Parts: structure tokens; sequence; C-alpha cells
């Protein structure tokens, strides 16, 4: 249940070689200790497998290569001996419990509760497979309505653990059908937090920012993840999607984010970055951005995928504010202000301008950065005709097709 | 300028300020956006009903 | 003329809506006309019996 | 095309000819037919002479097209009947393009760009492309205007460009049908 | 994905028994299906799934940040070289 | 054994025969008969293989025949001889077949069914070639036998619709023969086949039969492409009589694909692109349509690079044909990034791959297109950029050279820049702002015109099915 989000994050660092070995070798030592303790040996197999090539070579289940620099991901044969032993002790108890409570009165409810426990034990050792089955039998027979939603969200929890997007999705679909039948505000909050993470892994950040910023204000940690991960993950996705006016309302002037103060290095990193964007400072933005990437995006599994996009967009956003507000700049002044040079600035701009983001040219000859962002009717007419041209084609296909038959 | 109370553009290299206070959209164009958006959806919806022919 | 263009598209959907709806009727009518052929046999058989 | 051994020269000559006449459309149409039976069955051995030649003119690299011909005349056989014509094709294409690219050049600079060889050649090519020389300078802007007067002598242009009054009528009557 | 909206062309044209002769007939002049031919020829097409995070199958919507090289190493470089330059300005 | 198998197979065919017979002998409704033959085909293909190969012959003897039986017999000998239980007293009955007519009516010889049955009997000959997937005798013998007989008919509306489908098979097996082996006779027979289609294009036009007109046109354009004569195909489409009147959409999809190839290489990419999008749309989308879909998606993308556009990355990744669009994901990238070095290197690998799909021809000219894209990037980033700076980025030899390249491009009006040679920079001249010009009136002319086109089309088609239904009996 609980140790799944902890293990996963810690396990991810090892894989990544952009983070310093000092952080990785700490992370492994904490989590290897948890792996024997909770019997997370099935998940431990999953980990060395899934990469494959670049870590997960130093094991007894792989032939050793120089590629992996952890040997703290390396099995014991002792581990398997306890694994089985524990598996039997607990599982055997639970079976006896089903066979006892087929006799005793009101077996619909009781038998179901032992099948709820079977999933707990399977969640504990990090085998999602046999858990799927046992929680399915719990859903099927008579229990409380809100408890059916808790049972589904546990299944979905294991899906984040292994990190399959397609499995979590389906589990969350049954939750959102069952969401207003139970009426539960309790598992509706829980739904925003779980469904937060799924949207975070999607490239769509607009739905990620709506759920994750709301979930700050009334946040549930009963069989959920830490507030520390969510306050950071919430800030990231808000920074992108919200514009300056709403940035102020919902991030900076958020009382909840304020109260959490600087107590995690991650939190400190993203907090810096939004303020300096807001108050129009440029000198300090350039080194802040680098730190945010190093300490926040990477350790996170789900923002590893959106790491590159963050860097591009972030530069694009700070440029946008500057380009709007000015007709002309110098290449000199712009470069110096962000805190780079003339040679460096010319490259940064050669990425985003040919993609048509900033709508600007640089006079190399003169030494200026000229601005030519259209805000006129011509810009507007172009947007309009793109909507009608997708219509004209879609009429032509639907119209013709019916004409034949 | 981002605060948006006189919103003009500053000339760093020629050292001028020009003030712009003129409208930044026309009303008929904005009401058009809602209109063509809706038709895009509608045609899909028709076809869903009209695929009984197929 | 901009506003005239958006209106002209909007009608193109109405006019195509009318087309769709006739073809559904004709679809049904094919089946109804087919049924008459079967149904005759049923009628003919009664006269012989009774 | 053939069971001769003369084939590789003759086929090469077929392609060469078309480029002296400046037809890119016809050159591809011909090239495509040949293309099946020459591909790796004869390779490109002398056939690389017209194809690289096409390739230099399509890129816009008229400098490389110029040089190619000069070096094709250190291997002169019967290529000389086309090289004179093919030198003309380059100087012409540069001249049609640069109407949209310059407003004026001195006499030195127009020589260097379009590759004229002799001073007299610089001014002679001017009369033919109908640029005036005023104060030792050629003007492409005048060609612009000359093109513009021809458009106005069209009787095609009322209906083509369309009067504002015709357009409104045009829309109206479609409905009234 | 194919021209416009692919989902609209899927929905539009389906199999019928009327349409079966025609689909085949078309396909044969073009020659073979050229999706089961290819892997015999090349000995598998190796579509990355270990080198991107939006794969080559496309989980949702693709990054176009896989056309560029990770520009974090570049910005990290850019910053340091300015600090030394900045110092000695 | 033989009799039990052949009667049972024949009985299933006789049902199919009565469906075609009623329509052609009471005068056709064009649109509905055309569709029934397509469905017919699929059942018939399976039936010929099943329960012996002499059932087709047995059927011929049983039904009225002027001498059609001898054509089926020769065919039978190639696939191994059988003639047992395929002769009278095991293969004859005149009763219950109005597709031979009654015993009394055959004797009077005042009845005629030899005609219409002969035309369909040829389908069986043509199927039997296709089912087998054999060639040899069957290619030349079926071509020879059937064709003088379509020219022995005076060519009626009913009969042209039927014989249109015989052509597909004659074409496909000739081509397949031509590819398999090299002889000069195959080249010789190629000319006589083409000429026969041209002859027959003219006759069916007099008679106003659409199915036949379209079919011949499509087969013969493919023949011009494979030989690489643009000249013949371009003359053939300017004759300009291709029918949309009584055709299928597949036929339209076929036609458009040929026009795209011709137009693309005649350096008119605008119109080639506009047909290839339509070719895909008009075409059904299924897995039995996979060649068409795969090759039209491949060709379209080659056409965008020729323009200077980049096909969407998302096009390639979310296609479920992504394995074969591995070369094309690479080219689209090479052209975007502008590297000369990457473009050469990629084509060297997939030279063969491109040669298969006839997209290698496009790629020779994409060598030119590398340079153009690379300076389109330069135009959008920088508005004033010295000549030297362009040469350092793009590794160009001289300052004079890069000016020649930019001139060519700005002649065609893509880059829309203007050079200053004296002043030693190139200054981008594009800035648009065109709602201030009268150009939006011309854009609006097309959209109203487009909407107009549908407003006519619905109207004419809609009342058409309704007429029949009222005219016909209802319950």
């Amino acid at each position: 249940r609980v140790p799944n989000y902890e293990v996963s994050e810690k396990a991810f660092l090892l894989t990544q070689s952009k983070v310093s070995i000092e952080q990785r070798k700490e992370a492994a030592e904490f989590v290897l200790a948890k792996i024997k303790e909770e019997e997370m040996a099935p998940y431990y197999k999953y980990l060395c497998e899934e990469y494959l090539v670049n870590n997960g070579q130093s094991d007894l289940e792989h032939d050793e290569k120089s590629d992996s620099l952890n040997e703290w991901i390396k099995f014991d044969q002792e581990l398997y001996n306890e694994l089985c032993k524990k598996n039997e002790s607990k599982i055997k108890e639970l079976n006896e419990k089903i066979q006892k409570l087929e006799e005793d009165d009101e077996g619909e409810l009781e038998q179901a509760q032992a099948w709820i426990n079977l999933g707990e034990y399977y969640a504990q050792i990090g085998d999602k497979d046999n858990a799927e089955k046992t929680l399915g039998k719990s859903l099927s027979k008579a229990i409380s309505t809100g408890a059916k939603i808790d049972v589904m969200l546990t299944i979905a929890r294991l899906g984040f653990f292994y990190n399959d997007q397609l499995y979590v999705k389906e589990k969350l679909e049954a939750v959102n059908s069952m969401i207003e039948k139970g009426g539960d505000w309790e598992r509706r909050n829980r739904y925003k937090t779980y469904y937060g993470i799924h949207c975070l892994a999607v490239r769509n950040f607009k739905e990620a920012a709506k759920l994750l910023v709301d979930s700050l204000a009334t946040f549930t940690s009963i069989e959920l993840t830490s507030y520390e991960s969510i306050a950071t993950y919430a800030s990231v996705t808000g920074l992108f999607t919200l514009e300056r006016t709403d940035l102020k309302s919902k991030v900076i002037d958020s009382p909840e984010l304020l109260s959490l103060i600087s107590t995690t290095a991650a939190l400190q990193s993203i907090s810096s970055l939004t303020i300096s964007l807001y108050a129009s400072d440029y000198a300090s933005y350039f080194p802040y951005l680098l730190e945010t990437y190093a300490n926040v995006l990477i350790p996170c599994k789900y923002l590893n995928r959106h790491a590159d996009f963050f860097v591009r967009e972030m530069r694009r956003k700070v440029y946008a504010q500057l380009l709007e507000s000015y007709k002309t700049l110098s290449l000199k002044s712009m470069a110096s202000a962000f805190g780079v040079s003339v040679a460096f600035l010319d490259n940064d701009l050669g990425k985003f301008i040919p993609n048509k983001q900033l709508n600007c040219v640089i006079d190399r000859v003169n030494g200026i950065v000229e601005t030519n962002r259209p805000d006129n009717k011509n810009a507007q007419y172009h947007l309009l005709v793109k909507q009608g041209d997708g219509l004209l084609t879609k009429l032509q296909k639907y119209g013709a097709a019916v004409r034949l038959t | 300028i981002l605060d948006k109370i006189f919103y003009g553009v500053l000339d760093q290299g020629n050292g001028w300020l020009y003030v712009y206070e003129t409208p930044n959209q026309d009303a008929t164009y904005d009401s058009a956006l809602e209109l063509v958006g809706q038709l895009n959806k509608v045609v899909d919806q028709l076809f869903e009903k009209a695929s009984v022919l197929y | 003329i901009n506003i005239s263009n958006n209106l002209q598209k909007a009608l193109t959907v109405k006019t195509n809506d009318e087309l769709m709806v006739i073809y559904i009727s004709n679809l049904v009518r094919s089946i109804i006309a087919f049924d008459d052929l079967i149904e005759n046999k049923i009628q003919n058989k009664k006269i012989q019996e009774q | 095309l053939s069971e001769s051994d003369k084939k590789s020269k003759l086929i090469s000559l077929y392609l060469l000819n078309l480029l002296s006449q400046n037809n890119t459309t016809k050159f591809h149409s011909e090239l495509q037919y040949l293309d099946k039976h020459i591909k790796n069955l004869e390779d490109d051995s002398l056939l690389s002479y017209p194809i690289k030649l096409d390739r230099w003119l399509m890129e816009g690299s008229y400098q490389k097209a110029w040089d190619l011909l000069q070096s094709g005349s250190q291997n002169i056989s019967e290529f000389d009947s086309f090289t004179d014509i093919l030198k003309s094709a380059i100087r012409d294409e540069i001249a049609k393009n640069t109407e949209l690219s310059y407003d004026f050049l001195p006499l030195s600079n127009i020589k260097a760009l379009l590759f004229f060889n002799n001073e007299k050649e610089t001014e002679k090519f001017a009369l033919e492309r109908n640029w005036p020389i005023v104060n030792s300078k050629v003007y492409f802007n005048n060609q612009s205007k000359e093109k513009a007067d021809y458009e106005d002598e069209m009787m095609h242009e009322e209906d083509q460009k369309t009067n504002i009054i015709e357009k409104a009528m045009d829309y109206a009557i479609s409905i009234e049908n | 994905m194919s021209t416009d909206v692919a989902a609209a062309q899927a929905q539009s044209k389906i199999d019928l028994t009327k349409k079966k002769n025609e689909e085949i007939n078309k396909k044969s002049l073009e020659e073979d299906d050229e999706f089961e031919d290819f892997p015999i020829d090349t000995w598998a097409n190796g579509e990355t799934i270990k080198s991107n995070a939006v794969t080559q199958t496309n989980i949702w919507e693709e990054n176009w940040d896989d056309v560029e090289v990770d520009d974090d190493f570049t910005n990290e470089l850019k910053a340091e070289l300015d600090r030394y330059k900045r110092e000695n300005q | 054994l033989h009799h039990s198998e052949k009667k049972y197979a024949e009985e299933d065919q006789v049902q199919e025969l009565l469906k075609v017979l009623n329509e052609i002998s009471k005068t056709t409704l064009t649109l509905d008969p055309r569709y029934i033959w397509r469905s017919l085909k699929d059942l018939s293909s399976l039936r010929n293989q099943e329960l012996l190969n002499a059932e087709t012959l047995c059927f011929t003897v049983n039904v009225l025949y002027p001498d059609s039986s001898s054509f089926k017999k020769n065919l039978l000998k190639f696939i191994t001889s059988n003639h047992k239980s395929s002769v009278p007293g095991s293969a004859e009955l005149r009763n219950s077949y109005p597709a031979s007519f009654y015993s009394v009516n055959t004797e009077k010889k005042t009845i005629e069914v030899t005609a219409e049955i002969n035309c369909f009997m040829h389908l069986l000959v043509q199927l039997f070639l296709w089912d087998s997937k054999e060639l040899e005798q069957l290619v030349e013998f079926n071509r020879k036998v059937v064709i003088p007989n379509l020219l022995c008919y005076y060519n009626l509306r009913s009969l042209n619709l039927i014989n249109a489908k015989l052509w597909f098979y004659i074409y496909l097996s000739h081509e397949t023969l031509a590819r398999s082996s090299e002889e000069i006779n195959s080249d010789n027979q190629n000319i006589i086949l083409r000429s026969t289609m041209m002859k027959f294009l003219k006759i069916a036009s007099l008679k106003h039969d659409n199915e036949t007109k379209a079919m011949l046109i499509n087969l013969i354009l493919r023949d011009f492409l494979n030989n690489g004569e643009v000249d013949s195909a371009s003359d053939f489409i300017s004759k300009l009589e291709y029918p949309h009147t009584d055709v299928s959409s597949s036929l339209e999809a076929r036609y458009f694909f040929y026009l795209s190839k011709i137009n693309a290489i005649q350096l008119d990419y605008s119109t080639a692109n506009e047909y290839i999008i339509a070719a895909i749309r008009k075409a059904p989308h299924n897995s039995k349509s996979l060649g068409f879909l795969q090759q039209s998606n491949k060709l379209h993308c080659c056409i965008q690079l020729l323009m200077g556009d980049i096909p969407e990355l998302s096009f390639f990744h979310q296609s479920n044909m992504q394995k074969s669009l591995l070369p094309y994901y690479h080219l689209t990238k090479a052209v975007k990034l502008g590297d000369l070095k990457k473009f050469t290197s990629t084509i060297t690998k997939y030279k063969q791959l491109l040669l298969k799909d006839d997209t290698y021809q496009l790629c020779v000219r994409l060598r030119s297109n590398v340079i153009k894209t690379g300076i389109r990037i330069i135009s959008l980033t920088y508005k004033k950029i010295s000549l030297r700076d362009i040469c350092l980025k793009l590794n160009l030899d001289s300052e004079q050279t890069v000016e020649y390249m930019v001139s060519r491009a700005i002649r065609d009006g893509v880059i829309e820049a203007k050079i200053n040679h004296e002043d030693g920079f190139i200054e981008t001249t594009e800035l648009l702002n065109i709602y201030d010009s009268e150009d939006p009136q011309q854009v609006f002319d097309e959209r109203i015109k487009f909407a107009n086109q549908l407003h006519d089309e619905y109207l004419v088609s809609m009342r058409y099915p309704e007429d029949k239904k009222t005219q016909q009996n209802e319950k």
C-alpha cells in the first residue's frame, strides 16, 4: 500500500546518471532495507528487467556488465528463502479465515473482507497480478458502496507502481462511473490526487493543473501519497498552463503552498522559478532553471518524460513577456539581462523562432532583436480560416459517403 | 505593460516609448469563433446518427 | 463578407442534414417493399384454406 | 534503347540537348522513360554529365553549372555544339531571377554575378533583357515596370481579378437558382 | 494517422460484401499489402521504444523534443562559460 | 462421387445465376446490378475450388450453350483433364431452368439465352485463372478466346456493364507474366493489349456506358507509368472524358493516384498534393485496402517535401503502418534539420525500399530541397544576416554562391527575401499584413464557391431514390 510510492521514486534515481552518485547511493541503501523488510522481491525482479541495458546488469538474474554501477540492486538467495516463507505464513492465515466464516452468520460481508485483506498482502509485496483477482471477488459480493471505490483505487495504486498508463486509466474509469453513486467527497478528493498523477504523465497539463492545484486545498493522505510530492508536482503543471494573472492567484498567493514553506529542496527550486518569472527579473532566472531541472524534474519519474519540454517552454514563456513589452531590444542587452552572452543567445533563439513561437526576428547586421508579433486582423483571419477548412473537408467526406449508399 | 493599464512597447535600441491604447480584437470575429467551433462538433454528431446507412 | 462566409458554411450542414434524413427513409422503404413480396404468399394460402 | 555500345554516348546526348532548350518538364518526362533501363544496368558514367548539370541549376547553384561546362571541354569530343548554347542558358536564368533580387549593380558587379567575360558583353546583354544603363548602372526596377504595363494591356483581367461589383452579384445569383 | 481526421475516415468507410471485390481489386494493381512484405525484406523494422518516452507507437500526443538533442547539457554549458566571461568582462 | 459433388456445387451457382439473369433480361437499373456482381464474385471464387474443378464444365453443358462448352474444355486439360459426370445424362436437364428454358421450348428453337449466359460463363473462365494463380496457358488462352466475342456482340447497356469486369484479370495476368520473364515477345504482346483497350474506349462512349469507360482508362495509365512515359499518359488524361456518372468510389480513388504521379513530376506539386488527399478520402479504409492506403500515405509525404513542407511527425508515429514508414520518418527529419550529410546518408540505405514504391524518383529532386529548407530556417530566424554568417552555418563554399542559391528561391517566391550584394547582407522582405490588401476577397470567393458545390449536389441526388419507392408497391 504505503511503501509503493516511496520505493518507486527511490528506485528511479538509480537508473538516471544525470543525478550525482551521492544521491543514488543514499537512495539505494534506504530502499534495499525496505525490500527485505516488506518482501518486495516480485517488484525487485520487475525493476532489473524493465530497463533493459543501462543499470540492472549487476544481479544474479542477469550476467554482470559494467553498465550498472549499482550492486545494491543485486539479489540475495536469502531473500527468496524468506519470500516464500512469509508468503505461506500470511496467505495461509487468510485462507483459514474464508473457510471459518462460510459457516458463521452473514458470510456475504465477512468472506469479502478476507478477500479485501488478500489484496493488501499482495499490494505489500508488490505483485499486482494475484491482487487483481482477489479484489475483484470483494467488489462482486455485498459490502458498503464507498468501500467498492476504495477497492478500485487500490488496484489503480498498484498500476502507478508498475507504471502502466493503460491499466491505471481503466481502473480510474470505473471509479468515475461509481463516483456520484456513492456521492463520496472522500473518494472524490482521492480521485483528484490519483487522477492528478495520470494527467501528469499525459502530455496534457491543463487537466493536471486543474486537479492538482485544487487538491492542495483539501488534501487526503489516508492511503495516499505525500503532500511533499503533490505541492511540487502541482506547482510545475500550474507554471506551464496558467498565465501571469492566474499564476499570481493560484500559485504565489496560494495560502497552502505558503504555509508549507521551504522544507524540501524540490519545493524550494520551483518556488524560486515562478517568483523570478513573475517579478520580471532575468539575471537570476537562468541559473534557477538549471537547478529546477536537476533536483525536481529528474528524480520524478513522470516529469522525466516532460523534462525537455519544460526547458523549452520556460525560456519561451520568459521571452514572450519580454517580446510583448518591447518593440526592439539589442542582442547585447537581452543576452546580458538573462545572464548569457551574445554567442549563446543567438542559438537559443534559433530553436524557437523557426517553429513560430515568438514571432520575431534578430538583425545580426544592426545588432538588435526586432519584434514583429502580428496582433492585427490578418493574424485573426488566419485562425478563422483554419477552423472553416477542417469543416469544409469533413462535410465533403460525410456528404459523399452517404450519397453512394 | 503586462499589468496592462496603458500597454505600449518600449524601444531599447531607439529609446522611445509608443503608447497604444487601441482595441486588440473586433467583436464580430470573437463571436464567429464560438460559431464555427460548434459546427465542427455538430457534423461529427450527424454522422453518428447517419451511419445507420452503412 | 467575413460574416457572410461563416453563415454560408452553417447552411451547408443544414442542407446535408436534409440529405442524410431522406436516405434513412429510402433505406427503410427498401425493406417495406421487400416485405410485400413475402406477405402475398401468406395472403394466398388463406384463400385456399378457408 | 539499344544493343549498340554507342548507347551510353547517344543516350547522354539525348538528355544534354533538352537542357540547351531549357525544358525541365520535358527533361524529367524523357529521363523517366530511360530511368528503368539505365539505372544500374549502365550506371552513370557519362550520363552523370547531364544529370549533375540539371542538379546544379535546380539548387540555384549557377556557379557550379558554369564550371561543369568548362571542365566538360577538357574532355571535348562533340560536346562543343551544346556548350555554346548551355553557357547562354546560365546567364539568362540568373538574369530572370535577379529582377526580384536587386535594384541595381554597377558594371563590375553585374559582370561578376552573371559571369560576363568581356566588358562589351555586360552592356550587350542589358539591351536584350531591356535594362537601361544610366550612370554606368543597370536597373532591374525598369523590367519590373515593363512587366507591369503588359498586365494592363490584358483584356483578360476584368473577370480574372474580378470587380468588387461582379463578386457580390456572383454570390447573390447562386441562391436565386 | 492519415489526412485530416483519421477517425472520421475510419467511421466513414467499413467492410460490406459489395465493397470487398473492389478493395481487393484496387490493392492488387498497387501490388501486395506492403506491411507484411516489408519485415521479410529488411529483417524486422526496429521502431524505438527504449529511446523515446512517447515511443514510435504514440501513447498520447508526441514530444517534438526528440528531434532535438537534450538542450539541458547545452544550457548548463552556456551558463558556466558566461560566468567566466562575465567575471573577466 | 463425381455426380454428387458436381450437382451440389452447381445448385449453389444456379441460385446466383437467377439473380443476374432477371436484371439483364428486363433492362438494368445501372447502380444496383453493378453492386450485385461485386458480391457475386466472392461466393463464386470459393465454389470453383470446392468440389472439383470440372463442375464449371458440367454447369456449361446443362445450361444452354451455342458452343461455349469447348472453351471450358480446353481450360480443363491444362489443370488436369476431367470429363466424367460432365456429359449428358449426368449434366443435362432442360426443366426448371428458364436459363435453358423448358424441354418443349428448346425443341421449338424460338428461345434465346445463349447470349447472356455466355457473358457470365466468361466470368468463370476468368475466375478459374485467378483462383489457381497459375499463368502459362491460361494468360494467353483466356485473352484470346473471350475478347472477339465481346466484339461479336453489338454492345448493349446490359451487356457492357457485365464485360467490364473481365478486363481486370486480362490485365493483371499479362503484367504478372511480363514481370516474371524477359522476352521480346512479351513487349510485343504489350502493344497489342494496350491498343485493344484504346479501341474499346471509343465504342463504349458511343453507347454511353460508364463502367466500361472508366475501367479501361485506369488499367492503361498504370501501363504508361511502369514504362515511364509521361507523354502518353498526359495526352491520355487531356482527352478528358473520364466518367463519374455510374462508377464506384474505388474507381475514383484509382484514377486520382495516377494523376498525382504525373502532375508531381511535371513540377506542379500544388495540384498533385490536392489529388492525393482526395485519393485517400475517396478510397475505403480497411485492411483489404492496405496496399492503397500504405502507398498513398507514402506518396503524399514525398509530395509535401517536394513543396518545401514537412509532413507531420504525428502522421508517421500514429499510423499502424509505422514499420514501413521507417524510411520516411527519417527523410522528413533530414530535410527539417537541413543537413546535407544526413539526407545523403539516409537515401543510401533505403535506395531499394524507395525504388519499390516509385518514390525514388522524387528523392533525386529532394537533394535540391535540402538547401531550400535550410535557408527557410535562416529567413525565419534572422531578418538581416551577413553573407559570411550564412556560409559558416551551412558550410557553403563562397559568399557569391549562396547569393545565387537565394536568388533561385526568391524567384519562386517561397523565401520572399531580397539580396543586397553591395551592402553585404540578405534582408527578409516577408511581413504579410494582408487584410489591408484586397486578397481576402479572393480567399472568400473560393469558400463560398466550395459551399455552393454541396448545395447543388445534395439536391439532385436526394429526390432520386424516393421516386422508385412510391412507384413500387408497399405494405
